[PDB]
């Protein structure tokens, strides 16, 4: 079939109209990004001439073909390990919780760290771990892993750190010291923040609440159900794996040699020809090798790619509250907060999204004795007798007063205006 | 057919007709013995790369060694994820890592000796949460800070002629 | 490290340098015990050899070669192993051979 | 050692050409690294193999070379994109991104020069001094919830003032400050005081 773009909706455009929201949902999306890759490294001299000092000797006549792909290899891991600390280690201390949980209903002890857990890893957290996912073979032909410096329960008290000051701190623990304040005040300068005025929040303080907590369930039951949403992580593994199992299928080529095994060559040929068949086994091998190194290079560089995007996002995201549009979930963004996975994070992006909108009768300016009166910030709406101001994110009805508008010029110069009345306070 | 490795009893059902197994690598496996018809697995024997932490020879000659990926029975001695590390003193104390193992233990030259301790990630700091309760700053400090960016590499250019065929 | 790196002096780090591997210590060499020696000698001094385009095959097999004799010997005038080396003939075990 | 990331890209293509130069003394499975000596010692039909060997091998190492050159210029690439980024949003004006122009609120940032690289002076805001509050969500006057226009309620023991965030300027609360909405009855926390009418 011809592939659908999506469902059609004209807008009902018209001069003298707008769409105000009279509703809101409290929407946690999900973001997956790798961060490091496994830490490779390669025996260059095992992998060419496994246990034979005469195709050793043979392969150092090529000089530095074997020491500069090590070389890289480090640099790769030395990479993945910085990629690691410019995501995670980006707070100066380690915050904890108060016992209370007092946090103006919203309810975080499904991403909080579990005191009992064998790792402090959150029960989200355990899910992203349980969700993602021979080695004889390559650990037999010079191929090994090197182990990251930061093991996983330090990046889940890294992220256990980081959650624990934006939820008791807000954003004030990123720029300088973490300065308490009641979350629902937390929430409040998040709400002016993406223009909904705080008393909005306040009225509505506990369907927020409720709202965020059946989101956070939603993406519990989400993860818990498919395994494929942490698809980005589990791709990165399975694509160094293929290039591991790869790199050994090359040590059963004979890249034009008599024999694919180097002991039979040296068990039945003398030097004058075993060392042409060598140099042919050595030149498919090193050739194999450094179309791998060339690959993990590549890879890495995505990698550092990613990382450095994670990074961004933890210190405009969590670490404060970004203006930037979908750059922290669909929606005007609230805050953030990041999981440990498998080489990588995860963010939990809470924004605010309208949800019911009603179409009202609007207007650019009101003419009440020949000045003209604009909302100092709002927007002017008639139910279809009267005018009020109210917020552009959220109906909110209110007297049009000299407070809520400001005269600047007449009613001969805007395009639109209207009659009302002006309230004198 | 000649090689190097340890030779294991091995719980592989050869078939008559066959002498010796293969791994993925083309790498021969297992093998029948000649004399007694046993077949033993053939595994390679330990190995692994080798650093060597060093505390820079501007300050002293002492270095540590880390076997990477070995259990120490194999090669003041200490075993870690990484491996077995060597000449370097386990200390309970945290510090703040200064050459990196791995899995999260450092190395560092202190009072004097090389000592191996699990990196500290920060000093702890409980906030003070309550749900009627505010920390306002009442000063402030206006701090210059450096980033220091590459934003270009040196135009390097190749005769190929001249260089393979100078 | 100092080799490795090309310098008289290294600054402070972890720098890998070489491999530690396991050395063998003991010399272990297997081989079936069979004493008959293989009549190389009814098929090199036979009294009468066949016609080429009849050319006799014999099927030699369950018995110790001893190749030396032959490649040691002044007395053949052309000796090309393809795919081997004669020397090696003395440390090799061959499925089945024909002559 | 400051500079280091500047210095480091240095090195790292040094290495790269000094590996490049070095590759010329292998013999690449040739009977010489030196041309000549090949060229005078063997016949034509096999010296033309052993060029060819020497070639190969040359060839390999210029390509080899190349390709690191292209990821490193990639990743340079990237480096010099992120730094116009930041003298543009940083410089030029004044971001509002948390950590992209230095630890805390950022105010300005001044260029500077450097051998292949760009040096920002990040000139930032830092709170020092901080002290605790008791504070509210907004105070009940007359039945009439008030909120802080653009600020925070907080009270020294006795008396409920209304400051900015981000550094303790009390001020008496007034109905400038503040901003009328909804009633006592729904705000979770409210606290009673009286909104001073100028
Ligand atoms: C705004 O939308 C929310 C839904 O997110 C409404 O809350 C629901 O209200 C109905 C009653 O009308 C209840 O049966 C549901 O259980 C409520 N859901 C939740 C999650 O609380 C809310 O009433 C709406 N408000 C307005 C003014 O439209
Ligand atoms: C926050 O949510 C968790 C569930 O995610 C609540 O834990 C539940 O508590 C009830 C008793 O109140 C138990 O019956 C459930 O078995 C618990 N669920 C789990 C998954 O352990 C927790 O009570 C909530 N917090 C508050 C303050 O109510
Ligand atoms: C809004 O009010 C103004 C004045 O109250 C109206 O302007 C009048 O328009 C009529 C028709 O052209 C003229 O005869 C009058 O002289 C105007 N008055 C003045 C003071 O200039 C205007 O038409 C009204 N607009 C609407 C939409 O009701
Ligand atoms: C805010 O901090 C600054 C310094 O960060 C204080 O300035 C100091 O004032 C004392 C005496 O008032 C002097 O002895 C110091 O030399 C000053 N330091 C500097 C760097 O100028 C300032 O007094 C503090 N203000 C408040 C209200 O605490
Ligand atoms: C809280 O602050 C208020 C005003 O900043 C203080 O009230 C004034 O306190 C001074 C003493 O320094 C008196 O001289 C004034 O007469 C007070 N003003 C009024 C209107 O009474 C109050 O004392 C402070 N309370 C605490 C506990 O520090
Ligand atoms: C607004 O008017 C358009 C006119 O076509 C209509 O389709 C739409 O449903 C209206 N909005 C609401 C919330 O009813
Ligand atoms: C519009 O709102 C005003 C005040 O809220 C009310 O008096 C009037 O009846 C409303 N009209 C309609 C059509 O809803
Ligand atoms: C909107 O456009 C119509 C013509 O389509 C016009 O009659 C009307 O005056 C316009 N109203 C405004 C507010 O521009
Ligand atoms: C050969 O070895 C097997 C087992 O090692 C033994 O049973 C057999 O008797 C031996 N044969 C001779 C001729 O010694
Ligand atoms: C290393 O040795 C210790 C004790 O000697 C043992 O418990 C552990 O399982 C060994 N690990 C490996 C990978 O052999
Ligand atoms: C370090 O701590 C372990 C247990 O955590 C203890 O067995 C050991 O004696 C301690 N060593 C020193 C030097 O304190
Ligand atoms: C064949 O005869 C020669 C000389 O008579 C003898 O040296 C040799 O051992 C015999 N057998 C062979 C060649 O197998
Ligand atoms: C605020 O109070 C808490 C506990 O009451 C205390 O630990 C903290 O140091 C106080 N903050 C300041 C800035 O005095
Ligand atoms: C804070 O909690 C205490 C007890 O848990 C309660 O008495 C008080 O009213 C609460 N204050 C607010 C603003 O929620
Ligand atoms: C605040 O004042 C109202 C009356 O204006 C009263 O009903 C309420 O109990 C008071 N609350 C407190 C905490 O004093």
């Amino acid at each position: 079939y011809t592939m659908s773009l999506g469902a059609e909706n004209s807008v009902a455009y018209s001069n003298n109209s707008i769409a105000i929201p009279t509703n809101f949902t409290i929407s946690v999306t999900t973001e997956i990004l790798p961060v490091s890759m496994t830490k490779t490294s390669v025996d260059c001299t095992m992998y060419i001439c496994g246990d034979s000092t005469e195709c050793s000797n043979l392969l150092l006549q090529y000089g530095s073909f074997c020491t500069q792909l090590n070389r890289a290899l480090t640099g790769i891991a030395v990479e993945q390990d910085k990629n690691t600390q410019e995501v995670f280690a980006q707070v100066k201390q380690i915050y904890k919780t108060p016992p209370i949980k007092d946090f103006g209903g919203f309810n975080f002890s499904q991403i909080l760290p579990d005191p009992s857990k064998p790792s402090k890893r959150s029960f989200i957290e355990d899910l992203l771990f349980n969700k993602v996912t021979l080695i004889c073979a390559q650990k037999f032909n010079g191929l090994t892993v090197l182990p990251p410096l930061l093991t996983d329960e330090m990046i889940a008290q890294y992220t256990s750190a980081l959650l624990a000051g934006t939820i008791t701190s807000g954003w004030t623990f990123g720029a300088g010291a973490a300065l308490q304040i009641p979350f629902a005040m937390q929430m409040a300068y998040r709400f002016n923040g993406i223009g909904v005025t705080q008393n909005v929040l306040y009225e509505n303080q506990k369907l927020i609440a409720n709202q965020f907590n059946s989101a956070i369930g939603k993406i519990q039951d989400s993860l818990s159900s498919t395994a494929s949403a942490l698809g980005k992580l589990q791709d990165v593994v399975n694509q160094n794996a293929q290039a591991l199992n790869t790199l050994v299928k090359q040590l059963s080529s004979n890249f034009g040699a008599i024999s694919s095994v180097l002991n039979d060559i040296l068990s039945r040929l003398d030097p004058p020809e075993a060392e042409v068949q060598i140099d042919r086994l050595i030149t498919g091998r090193l050739q194999s090798l450094q179309t791998y190194v060339t690959q993990q290079l590549i890879r890495a560089a995505e990698i550092r790619a990613s990382a450095n995007l994670a990074a961004t996002k933890m210190s405009e995201c969590v670490l404060g509250q970004s203006k930037r549009v979908d750059f922290c979930g669909k929606g005007y963004h609230l805050m953030s907060f990041p999981q440990s996975a498998p080489h990588g994070v995860v963010f939990l992006h809470v924004t605010y999204v309208p949800a019911q909108e009603k179409n009202f009768t609007t207007a650019p300016a009101i003419c009440h004795d020949g000045k003209a009166h604009f909302p100092r910030e709002g927007v002017f709406v008639s139910n279809g007798t009267h005018w009020f101001v109210t917020q552009r994110n959220f109906y909110e009805p209110q007297i049009i007063t000299t407070d809520n508008t400001f005269v600047s010029g007449n009613c001969d110069v805007v395009i639109g205006i209207v009659n009302n009345t002006v309230y004198d306070p | 057919l000649t090689g190097t490795g340890v030779l294991t009893e091995s719980n592989k059902k050869f078939l008559p007709f066959q002498q010796f197994g293969r791994d993925i690598a083309d790498t021969t496996d297992a093998v029948r013995d000649p004399q007694t018809l046993e077949i033993l697995d053939i595994t390679p024997c330990s190995f692994g790369g080798v650093s060597v932490i060093t505390p820079g020879t501007n300050t002293s000659n002492q270095v540590a060694v880390l076997y990477q990926d070995v259990n120490c029975t194999e090669v003041n001695v200490f075993q870690t994820r990484a491996g077995c590390l060597i000449g370097a003193e386990h200390v309970n104390n945290s510090y703040e890592c200064d050459i990196p193992i791995g899995a999260g233990i450092c190395a560092s030259y202190q009072t004097q000796s090389i000592i191996a301790y699990t990196m500290s990630l920060g000093a702890e700091n409980s906030v003070a949460y309550s749900n009627n309760s505010i920390a306002i700053p009442t000063n402030f400090t206006i701090s210059v800070t450096t980033e220091i960016l590459p934003v270009s590499m040196t135009k390097t250019s190749v005769d190929c002629t001249m260089y393979i065929c100078g | 490290t100092k080799c490795t790196l090309k310098s008289f002096t290294v600054e402070k780090g972890i720098y890998q340098t070489s491999n530690f591997r396991v050395q063998p210590t003991e010399s272990i060499v297997r081989f079936p015990n069979i004493t008959n020696l293989c009549p190389f000698g009814e098929v090199f001094n036979a009294t009468r050899f066949a016609s080429v385009y009849a050319w006799n095959r014999k099927r030699i097999s369950n018995c110790v070669a001893d190749y030396s004799v032959l490649y040691n010997s002044a007395s053949f005038s052309t000796f090309k192993c393809y795919g081997v080396s004669p020397t090696k003939l003395n440390d090799l075990c061959f499925t089945n051979v024909y002559a």
